[PDB]
């Protein structure tokens, strides 16, 4: 919200340098889409942070066409490797929870999940401050992550873990690019 | 500072160095405390060493491991000989006594009175200049014990008989 | 209702650097090097002198002087390293012991060099360069509101130190502010330039220059 | 306004009063004019896409250097966004779906996004008779290629 | 307050040096020390526990050094064989953790986390637990300079002294 | 409350059958088995999950009767595979349970433990809990019942229909 | 208040000596050596379990008395294995938990660390988890007490008397 | 005072660019600056007859390079030969000394010392021994660049040069 | 004008005990015996280098010892290889000069002789030589005692360190 | 006042001529002809003294006439032996001596130095001086004519005789 | 003034005779005869100095007489071993020093000279100066009346008093 100031944390402050909010209006719903994607980026940071470090299941995926878990590759390319009939699984799942459970509609973004005395926000008000804030700073923080992690990966054609076995963390002297 | 217990007649309050030129009652008070600790140690480590400099013993059998009292050396030798298990329950229980009972507990008359009301050999049968007589000697018989047991230990090292 | 920033979006004064891009209200020409180039508006989001702790988080309206004070830290550090990637391949290198092993000053390519020259080397100059922010922080804290941008107390005004005598003129000496300042900006591309062909070349900037300014040996 | 009841010259039978029976949103007319005009403007850039397809303008080069796919491997039949890998079948519908909300966006039921109708870069604005004859026209094409692909899927 | 805090039973307001009375303007910097000092030296004692106990992560530390991690040494010499390059992205991130997101220009340590997360609403149950971090502090500072003191004159690390059973000083060859 | 906590979003207060009009008092009996139905049937699906991973206790249950823990069924055969003095064992501790100690003629339901220990403080979010369990209750009583339906149908357990590819009853 | 914080249901008072009408102060006492009584035979008890299911520390108690952890045995004789220095190390330690961290002549029970670290501010949840420590003390001291006899006149420990079918 | 200390016989006040009237304020500094070089330029000349004499220290300067004093060249590559941890040493000592013992910001080169430790009170005596040095100063600087000139365009020490007979220019030279 | 001739550049007046202003009257002997002082270790700094040179006399010091001048340790124990006859001549003589003819009681430091027999007439002049003299009799103490430590920490003589290499510190 | 300077003690204010008391404006010139003819022939007479002591510059004068120093002769033949490129750097060094440093025409004597830099500050013992130098000028100009009027008399240097035993007529 | 020249602090004015009193206008003789006696004893103390170093002027005193300069003794017996045609030499210059250039009938004492030749302008230092020419006199006037009795009672020169060890009394 725009009064008690929730993304507006204390190195940059509301930091709106473009001149994007003219209304208090565009602003939930810009809040509605950043608290979103930070939450939805923050899951595909910690997934390239696990399927990079090897952290496989044990077994089959798609026993039908033979597919295991260490088949799949750990870069931007892993996700269709998966079968669509098992694409569609995850599809179906995650748009009932977008439409009945986490209604992405509501674009206050609370959906009641509240862990009990690890924020008790009656008590401690400053406890919500610093929740509220680091669910957008650590999406906000994801958010580029995961840019970074995909385009790191076109521009070099290795994943994350072929790039740092490597050691290939320079666009200078390399066989890539016009530098 | 120039009339306590250390103001002796040889010499009152003789302070060559530049410790206690202020009013500060609280860095006498430590000082004062330190000296009466390194001298009723000091006083005992006198004795206990020529007890064991004369060849006197415990009537045997330090150990279960079958190690006797008098095959332990005297001197800085005694440390190395005494059995590592019985090592340890002389600091932990010097160390018992140094952190539980050896303090001014429930409030002294002086610097140094660690009767907490539990012993007590009298004191109160004194003329009250003789409390200070008695506390008086203790320091300057604390005093040279520590120039004693330093002059034991520094010509054990050299090896000149004393 | 709408951004304190959109609002200085909204009177939007015409620009220097950027003479078709309508610079905003928060650059008031004030200041030194004011030319007018923000077109992302970090102007517009002042910053507070962050380091001194969480009352110091946040930063003051209209108040450049910490955006500046990077500014100007970068830059002279900036001007510094251009030195400092340029002359160990022109006026040689330093020898070294057995200790330190020999050839560990000698690696002209600048940035394998960090890896190459004891620890101990890199470890006094980084508690050297510690040293004067320690003294930077000590005249922060001390001048507080009072402070001016890039002021280590180095020169010529008040108490400041001057072994230098290095009186100039009081209009003088805001123009070598702003020969300071210029000098920043330009080191900062121009150090940028020397990191990034030193990677890309793999050797320093002498043996780039010198190896194109030669001719080739079947061309001689 | 593309929004009028004028355009067809009408007209035909239901009015479908099952729409607003409990799913009153999709009774909406509005909404049914902007889904047979979206559906008529894909089904139109469809056949024109099974007529380059089936003219085999294959194309210059690979589709995939990793996979070894050239364009003139996928087939030119029905199966032929289902024979790409799906990698690149989702980086399609990833720029449909950034047409879908951000650029073109659906929700504008309209249809108008300020484009014009025969130049791009700037917009080739119709003024007056031709403007609502020529909506018509989009609609009727539409409605055309909508039954043409469905007599062209089906063998 | 601050001033009540650090001072626990057997000791009570212990300052032998007496600058409490003697300089009241530099103890509010000076419990930032301590408690800094404090903070750093139990992070360390956990360290030396975790090194000497062979837990490793896996895998090179420097793969162009060709060092694994189980390369580097468990006593005063392994943050010191770590490379130059790597010592560096430590200290780096070492002072933007003690610059911008804990700040230590900020004297009474209070950072917007609690203790895990929470304050302490009941001010006598947070005075024992901010003594409790001020006295395992002090105890870990002990313990940090006894654990590298003791490295040095021994010269064996925390596991081959306790391996070799060197743990009593006067039956070895020492001074003494 | 306690009559409004089965009421979620999209059914509301369902009843097909009229009884929250007909028996008003007879609801806070229903209510206590519908929450104690859904406790059990809770921890049942859990344990047919438990049971048809092969997470097994890596021992003998009964060396008198020789089977290890890895020799009971992980279906409907379980308790059917259990010697009677297990059983015994079972029935009497849980005699403890139901009666003695955590009864079921508490129709409260909360006994003294309350949620992971503590009690909710914000009745808002302490009603928000009550219906999960409710809800999860009542999704696992129809979970456990056509986990069991769906093995006497097959003649196989969850384990062997998933291993076997036999999903799919068409 | 203390009175009230033993007593549960299904024997409610239960003084058979009628110790709360006489000498009704010593009360603050008792119930301070019943808590007491309890918190160590709770702790004698789990340890006997994880003791006779060989849970030991894979290395050696004593290298200079060529002690392994598994050659202690996990019964009623294993606190007789431990060496001189070993039960030493055990009475310093804990003579600075009994009478200085926590010192045991503290009749409250209450050394500041909360159940699990909190401040249990509900009185009538505080009230519940207190009779929990105590009847879980309660039962764990007629438990420790019932496996002492249960070994001293066997002759077995717990891993041998239950992988002897000795328990009926 | 400073702006009639330079003048002397020949010539009198001699500036061709005229920046006694155009800079009067530069003068201060470029007095203390002509004084610095024809001070540094003194002993340079100096040190070169010195050097192509032959005069040398009997010794090793780097024992650890095996090189000896007689090893260096008495010419311009003097200090090219000298190893770099000497250079090292020369230029520390005279950070001492051109920064605080003798700081050349002190526009007046009137330290501690006087003439052989001698304030000279006359003062038509002391303008005269202040031109002086401006003129010995003023000559030693042509003559040291003369010199240096005369060595690279013959590749040759002076000793060299006067040893061949080569005083004659085979380039084109100019000298007094 | 006493109080002012060891204050210099950047320490200026130097006293962190502060007994300038705790023993204002005993500053005239303790000024006179930082200049003896001086003036010993001086003479003493000098007298290392000469002797680690190997400037001897040519001949014998004690030829009834049969001991020449270049037979005496150029290190600390050159004033024990000198005979107690020998030495004894040295007190007798300072004795002599200490008492009687430069007397160290004099606690001015001023007798007939000047700088180079020269009284000089300029007051700042002249505090700037007596500022030299406290200063570099201050550096020959630092100087005096660096040399005889740094050589009981090595075993060798200046003449034998430098010709070691034993420059940099290794073992310490 | 140089009107009192030459006159010493044992002879006075000496004119046999009357020339001090005859042109009065001619003595300021007759004065720096008697110092400079002093000051040339003190250093005449330091001159021979230096080169029958066989004192030389251990080297090649000209190494092009193949002369060392040790070939010049030390009589009045030696500044004969000197070849002609080097008595015209003889000539033209001091000719920048006698017309521009030490310009000759300053008939009173003091150019730029003292005795050794500076004043003597005093003008008892600067007379006494400046009595010395016109009186050791005026015994080695007598002094260097006897050394000349011996050598060309004898044929010998002066270390030839000294080496023979002249030293009575 | 200089009647307060020889006095120092160890005697004050050491008169034991008295004469000071008994003969005041003889003083200014007597300082003369004293500040002339200790002038000639400091020359000859440092020449028996540089005598018995074997310090010579390595060639001849005399060819006629073939006396080298090293053929003459250090001690006692060394200006007897000068031919009576140089001791004519030495007499006749010194006739020329002791009544011409610097008189001894001059009881002053300073002449034209200074001290190295600079005059001492502080009268405090100037009679300090002129106290050590006293003294040193003074010394040297025993000091070197203690060198002929060591040579005259001993008959030994004062080297192999020294090389001999023969200084034990
Ligand atoms: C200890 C060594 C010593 C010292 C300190 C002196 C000191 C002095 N000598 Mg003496 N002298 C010495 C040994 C010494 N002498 C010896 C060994 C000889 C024999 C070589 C002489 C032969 C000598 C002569 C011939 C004369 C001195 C004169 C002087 C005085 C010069 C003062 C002055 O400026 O006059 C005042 C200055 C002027 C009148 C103008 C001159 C400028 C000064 C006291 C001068 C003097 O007159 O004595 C009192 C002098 O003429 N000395
Ligand atoms: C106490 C008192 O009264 O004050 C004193 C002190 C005071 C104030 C300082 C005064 C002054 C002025 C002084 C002393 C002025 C002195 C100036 C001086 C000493 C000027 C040297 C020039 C030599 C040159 C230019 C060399 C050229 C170059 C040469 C010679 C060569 O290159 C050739 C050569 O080298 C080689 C190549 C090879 C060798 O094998 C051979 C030689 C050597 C031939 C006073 C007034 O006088 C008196």
């Amino acid at each position: 919200e725009l009064e008690d100031g929730i993304g507006a944390v204390a190195p940059l402050g509301y930091f709106d340098p473009l001149g994007y909010i003219k209304d208090e209006e565009t602003f939930i719903r810009y809040r509605a889409v950043e608290r979103k994607h930070g939450r939805v980026a923050m899951m595909a940071m910690l997934g390239t942070f696990v399927h990079n470090n090897g952290w496989t299941f044990d077994g089959y995926l798609s026993p039908s066409q033979g597919l295991k878990f260490s088949d799949i590759d750990s870069g931007i390319g892993g996700l269709f490797q998966v079968p669509p009939a098992g694409l569609a699984q995850i599809i179906l799942l995650c748009g009932f929870v977008e439409l009945a459970w986490w209604p992405a509609s509501n674009l206050s973004g609370d959906y009641g999940v509240r862990l009990g005395t690890l924020n008790d926000w009656e008590e401690q008000p400053a406890k919500y401050y610093r929740q509220k804030n680091a669910e957008l700073n650590n999406g906000r923080a994801a958010m580029m992550g995961i840019l970074g992690t995909f385009t790191h990966e076109v521009i070099t054609g290795q994943n994350f873990a072929e790039q740092a076995a490597a050691g290939h963390f320079s666009p200078f002297g390399d066989g890539q690019g016009f530098f | 500072f120039e009339n306590e217990l250390g103001a002796q007649p040889p010499l009152g309050f003789f302070d060559p160095l530049g410790l206690v030129e202020d009013g500060n009652q609280a860095k006498f008070d430590r000082l004062r405390y330190v000296e009466l600790k390194h001298g009723r140690i000091s006083m005992l480590a006198v004795v206990g060493y020529l007890i064991e400099k004369a060849g006197i013993r415990l009537p045997g059998n330090i150990s279960y491991d079958g190690t006797s009292f008098a095959d332990i050396p005297d001197g800085f030798a005694a440390l190395s000989k005494i059995p590592d298990a019985g090592l340890f329950q002389l600091f932990a229980f010097i160390g018992f006594l140094e952190v539980f009972v050896m303090k001014d507990i429930t409030g002294g008359e002086f610097v140094g009175d660690f009767r907490n009301g539990f012993i007590d050999f009298g004191w109160d049968s004194f003329d009250e200049e003789t409390k200070l007589k008695k506390r008086a000697i203790e320091l300057n018989q604390g005093r040279a014990a520590m120039m004693g047991i330093l002059a034991l230990m520094v010509h054990e090292k050299l090896g000149v008989s004393l | 209702g709408a951004s304190p920033s959109a609002d200085a979006w909204a009177n939007s004064i015409e620009s220097k650097a950027l003479p078709f891009a309508r610079a905003p209200a928060t650059l008031d020409g004030t200041m030194l090097g004011d030319f007018g180039f923000d077109p992302l508006g970090f102007s517009t989001v002042p910053v507070g002198p962050w380091f001194t702790g969480i009352e110091g988080r946040n930063g003051q309206i209209g108040n450049l002087n910490w955006y500046r004070e990077a500014e100007l830290i970068h830059g002279r550090i900036a001007q510094v390293a251009v030195v400092g990637f340029i002359a160990p391949g022109l006026f040689g290198t330093l020898p070294g012991n057995e200790w330190t092993g020999v050839d560990a000053y000698s690696n002209l390519n600048p940035l394998e060099a960090f890896s190459q020259v004891p620890g101990l080397a890199i470890l006094q100059i980084f508690l050297f360069m510690s040293y004067l922010e320690v003294r930077r922080i000590n005249i922060i804290k001390e001048e507080g509101e009072n402070y001016m941008p890039g002021d280590l107390r180095i020169g010529q005004g008040e108490g400041r130190w001057n072994p230098f005598g290095l009186d100039y003129s009081p209009e003088a000496y805001e123009e070598k502010r702003l020969q300071e300042l210029k000098h920043c900006r330009l080191a900062m591309i121009g150090v940028f330039g020397l990191w990034a062909q030193a990677q890309a070349s793999g050797v320093g900037v002498t043996e780039q220059i010198g190896a194109a300014l030669t001719t080739p040996d079947y061309y001689a | 306004e593309p929004l009028g009841l004028y355009d067809p010259l009408g007209w035909l039978d239901p009015e479908k009063d099952p729409a607003s029976k409990f799913a009153t949103f999709h009774a909406n007319f509005e909404r049914r004019r902007a889904v047979e005009r979206k559906h008529g403007r894909i089904a139109m850039v469809a056949v024109v896409g099974m007529l380059f397809h089936n003219a085999d303008i294959e194309f210059p080069g690979y589709l995939s250097k990793e996979l070894g796919i050239r364009f003139s491997d996928v087939p030119n039949g029905m199966n032929g966004l289902f024979s790409i890998p799906l990698a690149g079948l989702t980086q399609i519908v990833f720029a449909i779906g950034v047409m879908e909300l951000a650029i073109w966006p659906a929700s504008n039921y309209s249809g108008d996004y300020g484009t014009g109708y025969g130049r791009p870069f700037v917009p080739n604005v119709l003024e007056g008779d031709e403007l609502k004859y020529k909506l018509d026209m989009e609609i009727n094409q539409g409605r055309a290629a909508m039954m043409g692909i469905m007599g062209a899927l089906v063998g | 307050s601050e001033i009540e805090l650090g001072a626990t039973e057997p000791l009570g307001v212990f300052d032998p040096l007496g600058w409490l009375e003697t300089e009241p303007e530099a103890f509010e910097r000076r419990r930032a020390v301590e408690r800094k000092h404090g903070r750093v030296a139990m992070a360390a004692v956990v360290g030396t526990i975790v090194h000497n106990n062979h837990i490793v992560f896996d895998g090179y530390i420097s793969p162009s050094n060709n060092l694994k991690f189980s390369d580097i040494p468990t006593g005063i010499d392994g943050i010191f064989s770590v490379p130059t390059a790597g010592l560096a992205q430590i200290i780096a991130f070492l002072g933007f953790v003690e610059l911008a997101w804990l700040p230590a220009s900020q004297y009474d340590g209070d950072y917007g986390v609690g203790y895990f997360g929470n304050d302490i609403l009941d001010p006598e149950e947070k005075a024992r637990k901010l003594n409790a971090e001020l006295n395992n502090g002090r105890a870990a500072m002990m313990g940090i300079m006894g654990n590298m003191v003791a490295e040095k004159i021994t010269g064996q690390t925390m596991y081959e002294q306790y391996a070799a059973g060197h743990f009593n000083p006067f039956n070895d060859g020492e001074g003494f | 409350s306690e009559i409004e906590l089965g009421v979620t979003e999209p059914l509301g207060v369902y009843d097909p059958l009229g009884w929250l009009e007909s028996e008003p008092e007879a609801f806070e009996r229903r209510r206590a088995v519908e929450r104690k139905h859904g406790r059990v049937a809770m921890a049942a699906v859990v344990g047919t999950i438990v049971h048809n991973n092969h997470i097994v206790f890596d021992g003998y249950l009964s060396p008198s009767n020789n089977l290890k823990f890895s020799d009971i069924p992980t279906g409907v055969d379980g308790i059917r595979a259990i010697p009677t003095a297990g059983l015994a064992q079972i029935l009497a501790f849980f005699a403890l349970v139901e009666l003695a100690w955590m009864p079921a003629s508490k129709y409260d339901g909360d006994y003294g433990v309350g949620y992971f220990g503590t009690d909710i403080k914000d009745p808002e979010e302490k009603a928000r809990k009550l219906n999960v369990e409710l809800n999860n209750g009542r999704a696992a009583m129809m979970g456990i019942m056509g986990n069991m339906v769906a093995e006497v149908l097959t003649g196989q357990t969850m384990y062997e229909q998933y291993a076997s590819g036999h999903i799919s009853p068409f």
